[PDB]
């Protein structure tokens, strides 16, 4: 969309932006935040079968149009709350969601001149492998981590043990 | 002839001491050249001349 | 050995004390003051070449509680002076001295100089410990100062606040001596939601 790629006019701290509870006052954005929260309505009904379907579609049909950080941070909040259920009953489908997400990481460092939310992207990475994947990525995340600019690798150095 | 400088200045420091251990000959002391002590590579002892 | 321990670090304490104790030029201020502190440091080397890996801690405990032991803090900071250079020429692990500083049970908080002195040190020497050892460390320096009651004395305030440093110190991003995750998990173990 223009408002996540190109207009920033709207630019609000995208951790409200993407807060749908935020419909209370009348600042409800639009497709953004209105479709996360169907998404989310639609995928915490899905069968395992039917969310088995994410990694497919983000490694072949959003990975190649992540470019800048809003689009980052919108398919985090998209996938993230389901990693529990990944965890839980089928595990390939984690690890392919964790190596999906350092990739995006990469073309959004790549293709960006900086990062404003860099910590709250780290954070979240932290907790993705000190809650749900642990070790299991360990060969192919070194690869993209050593690809990054300086102050992510700085902050990230901590995931490759 | 020309190895007459590298003595002289060996025969600096040595005069050095004889000035130093007519100095203290009268006051209640030892003088020496070498402590054998340990350390000696740690402490700034090790890292003087 | 414990012995000889005890005799080492008490003739080191009392010489530099008593011949810095008369200025008579003895020496010269600026970096032969750190000159003096080598001199312990070497002290402090000779006394460990002599030690084996599973006595390396019960020393550090006898040396902890023998400086916390001292009244005059002139003493005790010549005895963080040695313990300093002690971890800075690489003789010491930083870790056992950090965790050993601050689980000895005469660091109150009513021992304001002990306090400020001992977490100075530590503010000094946690640049070097792994993630998971100042995640440990966190843990306790929170239950240190979890100690302290409501309200203090005025004066004893700014000393009691040197934890305050190695606190944000740890909790710095840009540091980043661990992941910023550890320290929230460990905080949020210690207050949980609804806790001031």
């Amino acid at each position: 969309s223009p408002s996540l790629t190109s207009e920033t006019e709207w630019v609000g701290y995208p951790f409200r932006l993407f807060d749908f509870t935020a419909c209370h006052q009348s600042y409800s954005e639009m497709s953004c935040s209105y479709t996360l929260a169907l998404a989310h309505a639609v995928w915490h009904h899905s069968s395992i079968g039917q969310l088995s379907l994410i990694p497919k579609f983000l490694t072949e049909v959003l990975l190649p149009i992540v470019k800048t950080e809003f689009q980052l941070l919108y398919v985090y909040h998209l996938v993230g709350p389901f990693l529990q259920r990944f965890q839980q009953e089928r595990t390939r489908c984690m690890i392919e969601i964790g190596v999906a997400f350092y990739d995006m990481l990469l073309n959004v460092d790549q293709c960006s001149t900086h990062l404003n939310y860099m910590d709250p992207i780290c954070d979240f990475l932290y907790h993705m492998k000190y809650m749900f994947t642990g070790d299991s990525v360990k060969e192919q995340v070194e690869k993209i981590i050593c690809n990054l600019k300086p102050a992510l690798k700085l902050r990230l150095r901590f995931i490759t043990h | 002839m020309k190895r007459i400088i590298p003595w002289i200045q060996q025969l600096k420091f040595w005069l050095g001491q004889q000035r130093c251990k007519q100095s203290i000959k009268h006051l209640p002391t030892i003088s020496s050249e070498t402590l054998q002590l340990s350390n000696y590579s740690t402490h700034p002892i090790g890292n003087l001349s | 050995m414990e012995t000889q321990l005890q005799s080492i670090f008490e003739e080191v304490v009392k010489t530099e004390v008593i011949e810095e104790a008369f200025p008579g030029m003895f020496m010269d201020t600026p970096e032969d003051e750190k000159t003096k502190l080598i001199s312990c440091l070497g002290a402090f080397r000779q006394f460990w070449g002599g030690l084996s890996q599973e006595s390396h801690e019960q020393c550090i405990q006898w040396i902890v509680k023998f400086i916390h032991g001292q009244h005059s803090p002139k003493r005790i900071s010549f005895l963080y002076d040695c313990l300093a250079m002690a971890v800075e020429t690489g003789l010491l692990p930083p870790r056992l001295v950090c965790e050993s500083l601050i689980n000895s049970d005469t660091l109150e908080w009513e021992r304001t100089q002990l306090w400020a002195l001992t977490f100075k040190l530590v503010r000094k020497i946690i640049g070097g410990v792994d993630y998971k050892g100042v995640r440990d460390l966190l843990k306790v320096i929170l239950e240190k100062i979890l100690t302290i009651p409501n309200t203090v004395s005025s004066a004893v305030v700014q000393q009691l606040l040197a934890a305050r440093e190695v606190i944000a110190y740890i909790l710095e991003r840009n540091a980043c001596l661990l992941p910023a995750y550890f320290a929230v998990t460990e905080i949020r173990k210690l207050y949980p939601e609804g806790k001031l």
